[PDB]
């Protein structure tokens, strides 16, 4: 049957599509369409990997301003490079360190 | 032997390609053993 | 107007028939039948209420015992 | 046996007892190996009876293989994945054309889209 | 045999008299069933094949009247041991042949 | 073509919930929440309770 | 895959040799069972062992109607998911 | 730090569900497999802080979620030592379960919406886990039983995919239903939702009940566990998340942060539903199932060894632990065996040239199972079989479904791998990409520092046991074993098809329950409203 | 019960608090699983090579309290007359 | 091929309705399911509920006979051959609170009968 006319701007079955599977292309999903794959992919990826990392930082920021640690550590910890509210390491015995 | 020869039919399926190979199920366990071994004998 | 009443035989070389039907008849079950299990599941479904019935039934025998008790030894002397 | 088995012919009927004989072998084996001494068996057994002309032994016979392929039907029949019952039927349906899309939806009497009150 | 009744810049107009189809909001309406518009009338008028025997005083009764003697005899019960824990005289509920005026504890008033 | 409602509505429903987040975070402690109010009080009653406790045992 | 016809034929033909009472020579594109030799309980042996080979489920109905190598090779020919 | 990951995580599913349209196929198979690995980072970071240097942090994120008059909840965030041992191990498979999509679901449609509830399941496990307060592990409990409607049912146009959804939602609201009832309970007596205030040394029976009531439907113990057979509808990577960790697990992560269960029950429960799944998976011929039923015994495990000694908690988490990592190479395997045949039955399955690091990886979780000595999953499981000695009724029914592991264990590994070729001559393939070699280094890599580093801190500790009682259970799965490689029949067919069959507690709810159901839904709706009531 | 006396409690409160030890391994061998926690948790993955004589020591002494349990058992059965 | 595997579609309705057909669950595609499998219809293994209860029956008494053992016809002092764990009187006086706990079947405890109620504790709250 005769393609409709608005069928020119519709984009065509991707790389990854099976040859005979056959879907609507004029339906649209926020997910993405059949098999997407759509041009201009990497920088999308980019740009999403970028407002991850600031979201990142955010998330970091507040969640440093309210880590609560009230009891020593038995060790050293990591987040004494980051957070400055770590309670100094007493160990086992009880020295402090 | 009245019937389908069933087993007859069947008989690709003894394919070199097809048969258990000991090294696929159990990749490194004689590498594995040979270290032990000389452990074994270092240790003791 | 109205959707096509006749079936797509294409596949039913690949699919099978549809001459095999349901054989069910498509009613429920029997009162009688229903009224055992709705009252032996309902039952079971409130287990804390016979828990609570228990506890307290035990409880205000207990304390009615207690009283009685209470009296006698308050009675004489 | 279902109505659909008994309606059947005599010889219909026994070559439906064979391939439904077969199929259960196939289902209650662990393996390829187990199947051909099975199938062999049920083989012998179908053709030890096949000369029988009496007619109520045959019925006889008939019904009692009727109710052990009854009996020893299988919870879970191997079938192929492809197929009525199997894991892919289904999965992704492939889509048929002729679908009914409406092109600007809400373009279409802008103004005016609403439910109204008819009265007399 | 179709064509596009939506038009996007707004210069949209309802071909009447077109020979072709237009697309509009009636292209994808679902076809219906005879059989499916009577079994939904016949689920719909329910209440003409309504008919009282016994056995549908039975199955009302048993369950319909039947939970609701179960949950006003449940209520009562918590409302007595509510009264028993709170150490409130027995409430004067409406069905409840009580001689005690209580209602409503005091606020003031310590139990 | 924008609809002849999209202005109206953006305008109409944005206005609403900019108005509610400035009442709930603009407004003084105690008029639109009443617990926010009583967070001082509550703190000097607790001192004195704690002290009064603290005697009591 | 709509499957060739000559594909399908070699491998019926093939499938069938395996009978040992079945003369090598008999067996041709459009050969009825009866000819060949098969009794009732060797067809269902040999649609068994076209399930077998083209890894298709053939309901029973149709099972039945295949009692020529012409109706079994047709069969297959139709059937879409055939492999 | 601490929050990282399951930002990283609610990211990631609203980055592939959300704007999958911009990222592409390809996207969601970088954006998902980056954000896990910086979750595993962080993950690490938390393990590394609060379980060996016993640091647990708390993190309120806002104050007032809920607050109604004197009911008073904040959302917050503790990490104690329970929650750094799950959120990791949770982290390590989902990483991997996000490595294993990429290919396994290049031929699927929504790859981008997959992905975003794979994370999205994951967000939420960790949510549930770290909860802070009853309501936050509620929120948790929610989010992956609606994620799991979401993922089994994921096939549409299957009316059984749709079904297994409904059953597990139904089973799900039972189960969510007691555990509310149990949080309303503890609320009212106790003042508070936080675990710290939250301690009562006795506690009625009716709140035991209906914790070990609540706990019963994730952790699918029995008259509970129907929807975990039918769960294998959905796609491969949903099975290998919910069976190893998101779902099974928090049942008895529930068990284990409030010790509220009573020993009696706990001890009953749990030794019939490992002998209950163990028999199941006797039967059973689908691998996806046999996997399944696994998973119940293991979690009867789990459930019977509470009882047991007060070491139990640990000892069960340690099990659970153990149990992930393997569980979750088996279904992983069992999926791309699968992929390569086109296959679900065992029947035809057989000895085929492939993969040396998936053969591998399979006989390795399959040696987990069994109990093969030296390794993780012998010693948890060693841990629970030598403790419960002392519950004689316990001890004898685990160790009989000790037996029946072993054996359909060895089953299904002489069927999968020994076995002569059991499929058509026909041409099937699945090539495996760099990525599902990284899955699988990931999954060996933690079987192999689960032996290193240990389960529980008891789990060497030694039990007072005569060495004959102490490696019996090495016996009974050697015996077992060799019984499965013989293939040989232990039970007569009536039997054989009473387990195949379940129990039969499907076809009760359905002749019964479901009838009654709608009985009680015809009395009043046709009966009543609509007759009785209802005008000419 | 008397018989067997309770031995000595070598761990103190404050040095059990200190070791962050439950109360339920708080059973006269409390000192031993201090020594035995501390060294496994300082060498996190190599403590089952490393930390051996620690756990020796500490299954030696929860093996003595094992014999003590048993012994008080049995005198408490001889007094009931069971045994 | 996983995506655009053929289907069979169930035929369009050409009879009067049953009254609960909305029993039987339909998308479409050929076969149709009941609501809940089993309610009626084909049978698994063609095992009735007759058939399940029997098996049931047969396998109840097996199953519960380790357990009915230990927890009615064994007592604290016959279960096994040792007592509970012994702690020092302060650890030991809290570890006796629990309901939960292990010490409270410690026979040789001067202190066993309460600790024994304490166990069998109330089935709901008073109050
Ligand atoms: C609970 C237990 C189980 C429940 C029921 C089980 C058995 C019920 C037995 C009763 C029965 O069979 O009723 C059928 C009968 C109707 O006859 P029919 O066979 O259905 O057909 C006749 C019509 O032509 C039918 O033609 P139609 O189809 O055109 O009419 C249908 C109509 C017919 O309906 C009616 O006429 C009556 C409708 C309500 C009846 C009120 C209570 C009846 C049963 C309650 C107790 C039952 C226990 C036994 O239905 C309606 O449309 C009206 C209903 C809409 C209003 C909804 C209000 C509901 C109120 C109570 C609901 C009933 C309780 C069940 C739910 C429980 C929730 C608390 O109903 C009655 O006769 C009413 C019985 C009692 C009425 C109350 C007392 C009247 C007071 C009069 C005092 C005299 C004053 C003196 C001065 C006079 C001068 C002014
Ligand atoms: C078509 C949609 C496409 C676009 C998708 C949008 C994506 C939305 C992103 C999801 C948001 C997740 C953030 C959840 C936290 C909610 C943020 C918030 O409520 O702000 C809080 C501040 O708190 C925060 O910022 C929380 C930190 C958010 C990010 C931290 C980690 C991110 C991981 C998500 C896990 C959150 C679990 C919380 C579960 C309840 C307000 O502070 P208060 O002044 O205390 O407000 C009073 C409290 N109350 C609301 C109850 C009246
Ligand atoms: C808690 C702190 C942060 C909260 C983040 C939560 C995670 C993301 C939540 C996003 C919005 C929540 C609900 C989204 C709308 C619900 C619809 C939906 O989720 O899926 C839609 C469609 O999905 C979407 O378009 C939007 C989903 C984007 C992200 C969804 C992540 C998973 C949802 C989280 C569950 C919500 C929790 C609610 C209870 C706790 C329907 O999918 P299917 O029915 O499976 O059919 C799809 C077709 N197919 C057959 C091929 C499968
Ligand atoms: C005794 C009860 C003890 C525990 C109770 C927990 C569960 C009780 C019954 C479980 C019903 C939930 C299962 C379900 O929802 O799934 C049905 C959906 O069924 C329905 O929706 C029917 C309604 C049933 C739900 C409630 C019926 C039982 C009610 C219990 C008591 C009745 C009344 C008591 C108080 C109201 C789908 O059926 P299947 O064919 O088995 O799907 C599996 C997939 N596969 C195709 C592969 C096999
Ligand atoms: C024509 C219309 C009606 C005809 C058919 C009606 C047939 C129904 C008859 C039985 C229905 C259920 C039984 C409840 C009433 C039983 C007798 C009432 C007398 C009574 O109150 O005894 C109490 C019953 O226990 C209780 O407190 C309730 C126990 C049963 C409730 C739970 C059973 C099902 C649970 C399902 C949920 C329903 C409730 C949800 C909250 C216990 O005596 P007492 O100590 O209180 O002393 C109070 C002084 N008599
Ligand atoms: C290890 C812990 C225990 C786990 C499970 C234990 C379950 C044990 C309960 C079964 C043993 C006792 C069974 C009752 C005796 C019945 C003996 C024959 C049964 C019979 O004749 O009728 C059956 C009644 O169904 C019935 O028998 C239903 C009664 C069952 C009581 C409810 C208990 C829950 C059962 C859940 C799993 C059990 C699955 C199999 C019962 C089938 O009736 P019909 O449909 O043919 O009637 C025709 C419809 N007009
Ligand atoms: C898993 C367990 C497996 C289940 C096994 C159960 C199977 C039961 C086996 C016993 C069933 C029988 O013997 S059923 C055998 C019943 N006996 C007869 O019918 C005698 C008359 N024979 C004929 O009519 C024809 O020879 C005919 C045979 C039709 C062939 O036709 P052809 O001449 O054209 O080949």
């Amino acid at each position: 049957v005769p393609e409709p006319p608005y069928a020119k701007y519709l984009a065509n079955k991707s790389h990854y599509c099976p040859p005979d599977f056959h879907y609507s292309r004029e339906i649209y999903a926020p997910y993405g369409g059949y098999f997407n794959d759509p041009k201009g992919w990497r920088t999308n990826t980019a740009i999403a990997t970028l407002v991850m990392l600031a979201g990142a930082y955010a998330v970091f920021c507040f969640g440093n301003a309210r880590e609560e640690r009230l009891r020593a550590p038995k060790g050293w910890i990591p987040s004494q490079l980051w957070n400055d509210n770590v309670p100094t390491p007493v160990d086992y015995r009880g020295k402090v360190l | 032997k009245i019937g389908f020869q069933w087993e007859k039919y069947e008989a690709w399926r003894y394919h070199p390609l097809l048969r258990f190979n000991k090294n696929t199920m159990f990749p490194g366990v004689g590498l594995g053993a040979a270290a032990f071994a000389v452990y074994y004998v270092v240790d003791t | 107007n109205y959707a096509s009443l006749k079936a797509d035989t294409s596949m039913d070389h690949v699919f099978g028939d549809s001459t095999n039907k349901l054989n069910y008849d498509f009613q429920l079950m029997s009162s009688k039948e229903a009224f055992f299990w709705n009252y032996t599941l309902y039952p079971i479904v409130g287990f804390p209420i016979f828990l609570y019935l228990y506890q307290f039934n035990k409880l205000e025998n207990f304390e009615a015992e207690i009283a009685a008790a209470k009296a006698a030894k308050a009675a004489s002397e | 046996a279902s109505e659909a088995v008994l309606r059947l012919p005599h010889k219909l009927r026994v070559m439906r007892m064979y391939r439904t004989g077969l199929k259960e072998i196939v289902n209650w084996s662990y393996g390829r190996h187990e199947f051909y001494p099975r199938a062999n068996a049920l083989r012998m057994e179908f053709e030890a009876n096949k000369e029988l002309s009496d007619r109520e032994q045959i019925r006889k016979l008939v019904l009692h293989g009727e109710d052990l392929l009854a009996r020893f039907r299988h919870w879970e029949p191997t079938i192929r994945s492809e197929f009525v019952g199997g894991t892919v039927y289904g999965v992704w349906p492939q889509h048929c054309k002729d679908v009914k899309f409406v092109p600007n939806p809400a373009y279409i009497d802008e103004f005016k889209q609403g439910d109204t009150v008819l009265l007399y | 045999s179709s064509r596009i009744a939506g038009d996007t810049t707004g210069k949209y107009t309802p071909n009447i008299f077109s020979p072709e189809t237009p697309m509009d909001r009636s292209f994808s309406h679902v076809p219906k069933n005879p059989f499916w518009e009577a079994w939904v009338f016949r689920r719909d008028n329910i209440q003409r094949e309504f008919v009282w025997t016994w056995q549908t005083i039975f199955d009302l009764a048993t369950f319909v009247g039947g939970l609701y003697v179960a949950m006003y005899a449940t209520a009562s019960f918590c409302s007595r041991q509510n009264d028993k824990r709170n150490g409130y005289p027995e409430r004067n509920y409406y069905f409840s042949d009580s001689k005690s005026n209580f209602v409503i504890p005091d606020e003031r008033e310590f139990y | 073509k924008k609809l002849w409602l999209e202005n109206i509505w953006n305008i109409g429903y944005g206005g609403f919930f900019l108005g509610a987040f400035c009442l709930y975070y603009g407004a003084p402690p105690g008029h639109v929440i009443p617990s926010q109010w009583a967070t001082p009080k509550a703190k000097d009653e607790y001192a004195v309770d704690m002290k009064m406790i603290d005697k009591y045992n | 895959h709509g499957l060739d016809r000559d594909t399908v034929t070699e491998r019926v033909i093939h499938v069938a040799k395996h009978f040992e009472k079945v003369d090598p020579n008999k067996i041709t594109p459009t050969a009825t069972f009866e000819e060949l030799g098969l009794d009732s309980l060797d067809t269902v042996e040999l649609v068994m062992a076209l399930e077998e080979e083209f890894g298709l489920e053939i309901p029973d109905n149709e099972a039945d109607k295949i009692t020529t190598m012409a109706d079994a090779i047709s069969y297959v020919v139709s059937n879409p998911l055939a492999k | 730090m601490f929050l990282l990951a399951v930002y990283f995580l609610f990211f990631s599913a609203i980055a592939n569900g959300f704007f999958g349209r911009y990222l592409g196929v390809r996207g969601s198979q970088l954006l998902g497999p980056s954000a896990l690995f910086l979750a595993l980072l962080c993950s690490g970071t938390i393990f590394y802080e609060v379980c060996i240097q016993g640091c647990s942090t708390n993190i309120k994120l806002f104050e007032n979620f809920v607050y109604s008059n004197e009911l008073n909840v904040s959302a917050s965030f503790l990490y104690d030592p329970l929650a750094a041992t799950m959120t990791l191990t949770v982290v390590w498979i989902s990483c991997a379960v996000h490595a294993y999509q990429n290919l396994y679901m290049r031929g699927d449609g929504s790859q981008t919406l997959f992905t975003s509830y794979l994370s999205a399941f994951t967000g939420f496990m960790l949510i549930l886990v770290a909860g802070q307060n009853l309501v936050m592990l509620f929120i948790g409990w929610e989010g992956i039983g609606v994620c799991s409607y979401l993922l089994i049912g994921y096939y549409g146009s299957r009316v059984s995919a749709v079904k297994s959804a409904n059953k597990s939602l139904i089973v799900n609201k039972i189960s969510d239903g007691f555990l509310l009832g149990s949080m309303l309970y503890l609320w009212f007596y106790t003042g508070s939702f936080s675990y710290c205030s939250l301690a009562t040394f006795q506690i009625p029976d009716v709140v035991s009940i209906l914790v070990l009531l609540g706990a019963i439907g994730k952790s699918s113990q029995l008259f509970f566990h129907v929807w975990l057979a039918d769960a294998m509808e959905g796609p491969t990577p949903v099975s290998a998340l919910i069976h190893a960790a998101t779902l099974v697990t928090a049942g008895i992560y529930v068990l284990c942060k409030l010790n509220l269960h009573s020993q009696s029950a706990v001890g009953i429960l749990g030794a019939a539903t490992a002998l209950m799944g163990g028999l199941f998976g006797l039967a059973a011929n689908d691998l996806k199932r046999v996997i399944a039923f696994s998973t119940c015994s293991q979690l009867g495990y789990m459930m019977a060894v509470l009882s047991t000694c007060d070491d139990g908690a640990d000892f069960a988490m340690g099990h659970l632990v153990s149990h992930a990592g393997f569980k979750a190479t088996l279904f992983l395997s069992a999926g791309l065996s699968i992929a390569k045949e086109n296959n679900n039955f065992l029947n035809r399955y057989g000895s085929r040239q492939g993969s040396p690091t998936l053969s591998f990886a399979t006989t390795i979780a399959s040696l987990n199972l069994l109990g093969f000595p030296e390794l993780g999953g012998f010693y948890s499981k060693e841990s629970i079989l030598n403790n419960a000695y002392i519950n004689q009724g316990v001890s004898i029914i685990l160790t009989l479904a000790t037996f029946l592991t072993a054996f359909y264990t060895s089953k299904v590994l002489a069927q999968l791998y020994l076995f002569p070729y059991g499929n058509g001559r026909q041409q099937k393939s699945f090539d495996i990409d760099a990525t599902t070699l990284i899955c699988f280094g990931l999954l060996l890599s933690e079987m192999l520092l689960r032996i290193f580093t240990g389960s529980s801190l008891s789990q060497n500790m030694t039990t007072n046991l005569p060495a004959h009682i102490k490696n019996l259970p090495f016996w009974v799965a050697l015996s077992g074993a060799l019984s499965g490689l013989a293939t040989t029949n232990l039970f007569s067919s009536n039997f054989m098809r009473f387990f195949g069959n379940r129990g039969g507690f499907d076809v009760f709810y359905a002749r019964k329950c479901s009838n009654v159901f709608y009985h009680n839904a015809y009395v009043s709706y046709t009966l009543l409203d609509r007759g009785f009531l209802k005008l000419y | 019960a008397d018989r067997f006396p309770p031995p000595k409690m070598v761990a103190t409160q404050e040095e059990m608090d200190n070791a962050d030890i439950p109360y339920k391994y708080r059973d006269y061998c409390a000192h031993l699983i201090i020594d035995f926690k501390e060294c496994r948790y300082g060498h996190p993955l190599t403590w089952r090579i490393n930390c051996a004589h620690e756990l020796h020591h500490y299954n030696k002494c929860s093996y003595i309290e094992f014999k003590r349990r048993v012994a008080i058992a049995i005198e408490e059965k001889k007094r009931r007359g069971l045994m | 091929a996983g995506a655009g595997g053929p289907v069979k579609l169930s035929p369009p309705v050409d009879k009067p309705l049953p009254y609960n057909y909305d029993f039987w669950m339909d998308n479409g595609i050929y076969p149709g399911q009941p609501i809940y499998d089993g309610m009626f219809g084909s049978m698994v293994g063609n095992m009735s509920l007759e058939y399940m209860a029997k098996g049931w029956l047969v396998l109840l008494p097996i199953l519960s006979a380790p357990f009915v053992y230990e927890h009615c016809i064994a007592d604290d002092v016959t279960r096994n051959p040792f007592v509970p764990r012994q702690y020092p009187s302060e650890v030991r006086e809290f570890l006796a609170l629990f309901k939960n706990g292990f010490v409270l079947n410690d026979y040789s405890q001067p202190d066993y009968e309460e600790m024994k109620r304490r166990q069998s504790g109330l089935l709901t709250p008073i109050y």
